[PDB]
């Protein structure tokens, strides 16, 4: 019925989605040379939302690769389910963004812009319905930033009516990786509240935070980051897959979640979290999920909840559960904890119930949560990028690939109409 | 795929090539000769180590280097050494006659016979690529060949290919070391002209590497092999993300653009860590906040200057090896934490940050200890205003007398020259009084 | 010369 | 039906909290892995009063573990029942107390609460219907004295309804363990008769008196004090976990324990206590446990209750027993020595009959009185605590911390009127 | 977890290192060169030893200590002996000169030249530790570097740490036997300037172990080795309770909480019992009332003084092995019943009692005989008073005449200095003597 194109842009979208492609095989029964050998008839009823069935018992993801560097390209392909995707979805340049928006998005991605809109286009024209596209691009980039706020927009024009969804990786509060990261972080935004229809915020910092302090883990890596947001990125779209007791798609999602048009930026969550030693320590009831659910230290972006108010909340559930039972835990935390809801919007919490858990486990939920929280987010980026624009720090390094100050400018207002909508609704 | 360009001008730059393809062999596995031991596949396929090394033949590797001198005797050297089969033989280019410490020479009076043929070994070496980043320009500014034709060659490139990064290696005129006595007027001269020419150049000091090599390594009495080799481990630091791939990439061109706030300023301090002996290496227990904490020291920066005198700019951190990207965070929050460290408040995101998966390679007979994991840093800090605060006081005291400036000017240098090299240092001297003040 | 400790300064 | 949530804080509150754990695991028949192996549905019937259960089959003591130091309680993880406890619940900071209230109670206990306080009501939100909290501490250390007198206040303000039972080892009237024990006694005292619903005082020289001339012990090291205050910690509890004929939870200890609510500091006994030798020449009936536990030399406070009068009495019987035989040595004991008893309040004694006694007897019974006596003990810390005052002496270790010479006058002036109350009513 | 640095300032300090990481490594198993032949976790766990010796590289524990000196001489000893494989090859720092017996010298002439190099290898030690407690100092006061540079170190470390504790293990001036002429002037000046910047000095004293050697031991000729074995001794009591668990625990800030009752009365003596020779050992039944005993005897204490003249304001008995607690609360009963034995009346709960579980460790061809229990008494008493005031009878009959001042004036000692010291020291006195009137 219902089909989603992914598409992956930028050294760290291209790492998620290599995660999130072998979470998704796994769950699907698709060994790494695209061949089903699973044991459930529910993995293949629903398996063409991800997956294009090229004739020969084998299947391919519907995924579309895009880099302005062969270097990621070149690791994603040698490695593990690096043989499953289509060598014609490779779609890379050979300059490189150098961490500039400017660039990436007005030479280098917009002379690449071309064939990767072909190859979005034959990607669409093979599905019976589509549902919508999912972008997995990191903010502080080149590639990632620019090249994907120039394929949002483009496929925007191109598809108005289908569902854009992104799982953008935001500017850390402590310990940035790029030096220029609030100007592609501020120029990236200005794209998204205009032409995504939701946006997931993902920040590294808050998943070394999730790594050390609940999963204990000594030495993570970025291979267990991306599979946290592999985890989040699987159990947003599970009700288009497998059945439920209350299915709630991706439009039912959006529906649900954003409020305003322009207030479509989530705080993505997931449960259960525990170590190995913990593990044996911890009943696994629908209350536990709830609890560690509506955590501030479980949220995958670095923005205290507790320091604003819920719009709307999402809470999709995967196993065996009582529709009693979540909603009673659903209940108990708005009256309980009220104040940090909205009180012009009553019956805050939508949730939504599949009949399949995740591999391994009894059961988990996903947490998706608007909350105006996110404003503190946007305000450090905004302070950061008028210190640095004062005094036109890295500017000539923007202006010199055909952009102008008035274009900044613009990017900042847009920046803090943002905040300040987020500050009246709360 | 991703094709860099070295360029060794002077027998500084020579020198420091011979190490970094020393260096280079040895990590890629190639044999003297070009050849490999594990040659299974030829003609084509990965092997990263494309990016400076050409298939030819039928399992030859070739570097994509380009050795410039104007006497024949470093680079007769490199023909008659150990190397001497790895080279092109035309990638060998020299003169019949050194330029003497004289940047006038150099630049016009015997620059000029071998620029053409020096730019098209380069054409030649170019057409071969495919996704060329750049140039790594090796040389010395206190020299004669590695001064004015360095500065000839980087107008050239800057005309020829323009968009292609221009990194430079560059040998920073020590404060009390020296080597010739004109050495400040081939420095302001060099800096004046390569200036609006050059994309970022990389600073390094033989009397910092002098003091390293003193406290650190415990070696009393380095020579010159030393100090090459550790600048060979600062550029494998550096070309690492190019050659290998790691947790976090960063090409060529993101140098450029996250250590260089303005145009004029491009002056990053080269730094690594850890450099210690084989004899205290079971003694430490080099961790990452360890590593990133020493990079900080102002007894471990390969430039002599103290950053407490300034303030940072931009700062860019090149992990290798065993480095977990958690810690790498912890410890630069930390550094961020200490008040020691400044920052210029018109930076509030002051990292870049770079981890890769190869460790670093012990070169035989060498002197650093064998670590599971190294840290290279290259700050752009306006500690480095006092350094050319200290040229240009040694150039005034020279040109007020006018001392050696018949000598230049007898070689097609007009005297006028000197004095706009002479206002464009003091100009760049305000540049860094400027963006220095917090406002 | 005097002492420097409060021993006494509460001896109540 | 009730819950019980334990606290043990400081490294005598540690090592007499291990050893409670240890027995009553064995009481439940709860393996050291967790597992239950027992023989009587009687021991899973009410085995949620201090268990959680952890999917899985497998039970966690409902127990939270505090110290400013983390070396007991490694010592408590690695050896027997270490294993046993839930690993989140091992709340411990890095500097130490140093045996000082100041700082344990203003400093790091400071810094540390609010973790303690998020495991405390953790475990309070995953009961049904919480009965109280038990605090295992000593009022002599830093840790111990501070820690768990903040705690105590934390919990006293979050749940002000709920029963505090705390059981605090006193300092000894013969060989002090601390140099400035009168200073946190006196400190711990000013908030424990303000915060506190029931304290049960154990004295160690009263433990070595009891391990030497009854028990016969030539080598008792803590490991049997410890024992000893277990077997009360578990007798108190009893009517709460298994039936008998006469039932008595904390909240009707409490009421019928305590006539004003600041008189509420008691003194714990046991019986019966045999040697090896003398147990063949010992007939057990309910007089013999009657007689030994009204006894001057088996009281676990090191105080003469000869000295004061009893305000109320309770004695928590276990095994099969006769409702007549009980209350016919309880009245004798009320007649023949009527003079130790307050004549305001008539039929002193409360008694409680449980059906199940303790492991390997076949009939027991704790004595929890309250008697005036107590007030020796106070009368003792507070002549110390004017002795080190007037001087000045270790003073500076505790105003530089934060404190003042006001708030020592305070809690000696506290101290005072408890001893005057203890000494009108007698 | 819980991390412990210890300091060794000059000869006495180094030589008492050396024992006390003999002692150590006898302890814990560890090898000369740092390995451990038991070796089964490498790279964490515990393994307690983690308070004294770090885990680096891959199964090597190195000591958290820094060896400070003057001179190359006792360093030079440590760095071709037998432990020269233990200690990091940076942790053993060096001067060039000898401070001579002048704490002008230690202090502010050659003291300044190595402080910066001390305190920077202290803050390598202090960021690799977790839990760190303080720090451990141990020196001698009628020396050269052992006084003024343990001065100017005690400033610096009170300067940059503040909060941890200070602890210090001092070779107290003995009455009648002495090394140096000055020694009244380097103790004089020592203790005014490092009183107000140390938590707790543990004060040890060579003749009274003199004495305790030919009396108890039966060695009518013992070097400093016994000396040094007897002090590691002392000192292995009072780190057991970090390095070992217990029946009762007692870290380094309950001994400053407990033994310190005014900021200015930090000087408790050091005993220790058991202290028998292995003749004498199989006629004894050493149990926990005779150590405890033995412990309060005139005749048994590490310094030359009698605490019959003054009282007890605050006891530490430190108990080792097979130790049961009731009968230490016996013991403790039976001494506090004893009149000869005196405490201040504002002190009337005098002792702190610590029970460990590991018995002494015998060191190979060590001189203490094999017992199965041992107690550690640091006593807080008014007889050091007695000390204190020949202290400052020897320092005015030197001072009376000038004699020696030029050679400290010379230094960069101004002369005034003498005078405010030694009216702090009359002011030490007399609050000593304000404390022991009953009230
Ligand atoms: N680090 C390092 N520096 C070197 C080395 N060789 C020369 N230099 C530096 O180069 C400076 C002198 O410039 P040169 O490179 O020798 O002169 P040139 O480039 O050959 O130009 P000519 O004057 O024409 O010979 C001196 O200050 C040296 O410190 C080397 O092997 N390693
Ligand atoms: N117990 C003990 N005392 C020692 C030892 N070595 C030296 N001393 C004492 O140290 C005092 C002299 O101070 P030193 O430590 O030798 O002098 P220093 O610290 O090296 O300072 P300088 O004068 O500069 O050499 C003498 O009174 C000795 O009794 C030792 O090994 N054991
Ligand atoms: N979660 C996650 N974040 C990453 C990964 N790789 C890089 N990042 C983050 O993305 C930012 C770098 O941007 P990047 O996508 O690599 O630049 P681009 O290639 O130009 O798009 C840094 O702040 C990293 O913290 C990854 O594999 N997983
Ligand atoms: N009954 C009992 N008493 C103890 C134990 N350990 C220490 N104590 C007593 O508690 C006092 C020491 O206080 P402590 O709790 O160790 O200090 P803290 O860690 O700061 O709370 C001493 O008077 C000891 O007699 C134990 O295991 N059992
Ligand atoms: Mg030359
Ligand atoms: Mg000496």
């Amino acid at each position: 019925m219902r089909e989603i194109v992914h598409i992956q842009a930028g050294q760290c979208g291209n790492q998620i989605g290599a995660k999130f492609w072998e979470v998704i095989s796994d769950e699907h029964g698709i060994d790494p040379t695209g061949s089903y050998h699973g044991d459930s008839d529910l993995q293949l009823e629903r398996i063409n939302v991800y997956y294009n069935e090229a004739a020969g018992n084998k299947y391919v993801p519907r995924a579309i690769l895009v880099d302005l560097e062969p270097g990621t390209m070149d690791s994603v392909r040698s490695g593990p389910f690096g043989q499953i995707f289509r060598p014609d979805n490779f779609v890379f340049g050979q300059s490189g963004a150098g961490n500039n928006w400017a660039k990436g998005h007005y030479t280098e991605g917009a002379e690449l812009v071309d064939s990767v809109l072909d190859v979005v286009r034959k990607e669409s024209e093979s599905c019976d319905c589509l549902q919508g596209f999912q972008l997995t691009h990191s903010l502080g980039g080149g590639t990632g930033s620019g090249m994907g706020t120039l394929l949002i927009s483009k496929i925007r024009e191109e598809y108005p009516d289908r569902i854009m969804n992104t799982f953008s990786v935001v500017p850390s509060p402590k310990v940035s990786d790029t030096v220029v990261e609030p100007y592609n972080a501020t120029l990236s935004v200005h794209q998204l509240v205009e032409n995504t229809d939701e946006t997931y915020c993902i920040d590294n910092e808050a998943l070394y935070d999730i790594c050390f302090r609940t999963l204990k883990l000594t030495t993570p890596t970025y291979g267990d980051l991306n599979h946290l947001v592999s985890a989040t990125m699987s159990g947003v779209t599970t009700c288009l897959r497998f059945p439920g007791q209350l299915n709630a798609d991706l439009r039912k999602l959006a529906v649900n979640m954003v409020p305003f048009p322009r207030l479509h930026f989530f705080m993505p969550g997931f449960a259960p979290l525990t170590s190995r030693g913990s593990q044996q320590y911890r009943a696994l009831t629908v209350p536990e999920l709830t609890q560690q659910m509506f955590d501030a230290k479980n949220m995958m972006a670095a923005c205290d909840p507790r320091h604003g108010r819920y719009l709307t909340v999402a809470a999709v559930f995967r196993g065996r559960m009582s529709m009693k039972e979540v909603d009673e835990q659903m209940l108990n935390v708005q009256n309980k904890n009220s104040s940090y809801f909205v009180e012009w919007i009553p019956n805050n919490v939508k949730t939504a119930v599949c009949d399949i858990p995740p591999r391994g486990l009894k059961m988990s939920a996903t947490f998706i949560g608007n909350s105006t929280a996110i404003q503190e987010l946007f305000k450090r980026i905004s302070e950061q990028f008028t210190a640095m624009f004062r005094r036109k720090a890295f500017l000539h390094w923007y202006t010199g690939e055909g952009m102008d100050e008035m274009e900044f400018t613009e990017a900042e207002s847009n920046m803090n109409d943002l905040v300040s909508e987020y500050q009246q609704y709360q | 795929m991703r094709e860099c360009i070295s360029i060794h001008v002077g027998q500084a730059g020579v020198q420091i090539g011979n190490a970094c393809w020393e260096l280079y062999c040895l990590e890629h596995g190639i044999q003297p000769d070009g050849q490999m031991p594990s040659d299974k596949t030829i003609g084509g396929g990965d092997d990263s180590f494309n990016t400076f090394f050409s298939e030819t033949g039928a399992g030859k590797h070739v570097p994509r280097a380009v050795f410039v001198d104007l006497e024949p005797t470093v680079i007769d050297e490199v023909r008659t050494g150990t190397y001497r089969q790895l080279f092109h033989p035309e990638q060998l280019i020299t003169g019949k006659e050194d330029a003497a410490n004289n940047y006038a020479r150099g630049h016009y009076t015997i620059g000029k016979e071998i620029i053409d043929l020096v730019l098209d070994r380069i054409r030649k070496l170019a057409d071969q690529c495919t996704g060329l980043q750049g140039f790594l320009v090796f040389h010395s500014f206190g020299g004669g060949t590695g001064s004015g034709f360095t500065s000839l060659l980087m107008e050239r490139l800057s005309v020829d290919y323009g968009k292609k990064s221009k990194l430079e290696f560059s040998i920073y005129p020590a404060p009390q070391v020296s080597t010739a006595v004109v050495e400040p007027y081939n420095s302001i001269l060099t800096t004046h002209t390569t200036l609006e020419h050059s994309d970022c150049a990389f600073m390094v000091d033989n009397e910092a590497i002098y003091d390293i090599c003193r406290r650190n390594l415990d070696i009393e009495r380095p020579t010159y092999t030393n100090l090459n080799r550790l600048i060979s481990q600062i550029v494998s630091s550096i070309t690492a993300s190019l050659r290998f791939d790691g947790a976090l990439n960063v090409d060529l061109t993101e140098f450029q653009t996250n250590l260089v706030p303005y145009p004029r300023i491009h002056f990053p301090l080269a730094t690594y860590a850890p450099v210690i002996s084989a004899e205290k290496a079971y003694h430490e227990q080099l961790s990452v906040a360890e590593i990133t904490n020493a990079c900080f020291e102002p007894a471990n920066q390969m430039v002599k200057c103290d950053p407490r005198h300034g303030k940072y700019m931009a700062c860019c951190l090149l992990y290798r090896g065993d480095v977990v990207p958690k810690d790498v965070n912890a410890a630069i929050a930390t550094i961020k934490t200490k008040r020691s460290i400044q920052f210029v408040d018109w930076c509030p995101t002051g990292f870049k940050v770079g981890i890769n998966y190869q460790p670093p390679t012990v070169v035989p007979g060498g002197d650093l200890a064998k670590v599971q994991r190294a840290v290279c840093m290259l700050s752009n800090t306006t500690a480095i205003a006092e350094a050319w605060a200290r040229l240009d006081h040694k150039f005034d005291l020279m040109y007020a007398k006018r001392a050696f400036v018949h000598w230049y000017v007898g070689e097609g240098m007009e005297e006028g020259e000197f004095s706009e090299a002479r206002e464009d240092m003091a100009a760049l001297e305000k540049d860094y009084e400027e963006v220095g003040v917090d406002s | 010369v005097k002492s420097k400790i409060g021993s006494t300064e509460n001896l109540k």
